[PDB]
């Protein structure tokens, strides 16, 4: 049986700062959100 | 321009292991300094464009 | 996630922009053990 090994790819955040907005975008960098930090 | 990489301390240094991730906190900021200069290369690499 | 750009950046405030902060983290569900099926101990006594 072959391995393949997991928790790969990164969390990226793009928010304006706390004088404008607290609502912030995530960005999931290389990894597909069909499959799918507490 | 160049090649933008990142390189991450997490899965390259350590084999998922609960031993490797709490000594690496005995060194502190060294992958502070380096997750920093590899963001400050990709800001410069978009200027060049 | 606003609160993880003031724990990676160590800052109070944020500033404007776009920020790395950290990776996935995949918890392991259950614990495999694979071995043989051998019905004979070892002759530790004969030695001994």
């Amino acid at each position: 049986l072959d391995i393949t090994p997991c928790s790969f790819g990164g969390v990226s955040v793009i928010t304006p700062g706390t004088n404008t907005s607290n609502q912030v975008a995530v960005l999931y960098q290389g990894v597909n959100c069909t499959e799918v930090p507490t | 321009s160049m090649t933008k990489t990142s390189v991450d301390c997490t899965m390259y240094i350590c084999g998922d292991s609960t031993e490797c991730s709490n000594l690496l906190l005995q060194y502190g900021s060294f992958c502070t300094q380096l997750k920093r200069a590899l963001t400050g290369i990709a800001v410069e690499q978009d200027k060049n464009t | 996630p606003l609160s993880e750009t003031k724990c990676t950046l160590k800052s109070f405030t944020v500033e404007k922009g776009i920020y790395q902060t950290s990776n996935f983290r995949v918890q392991p569900t259950e614990s495999i053990v694979r071995f043989p099926n051998i019905t004979n101990l070892c002759p530790f006594d004969e030695v001994f």
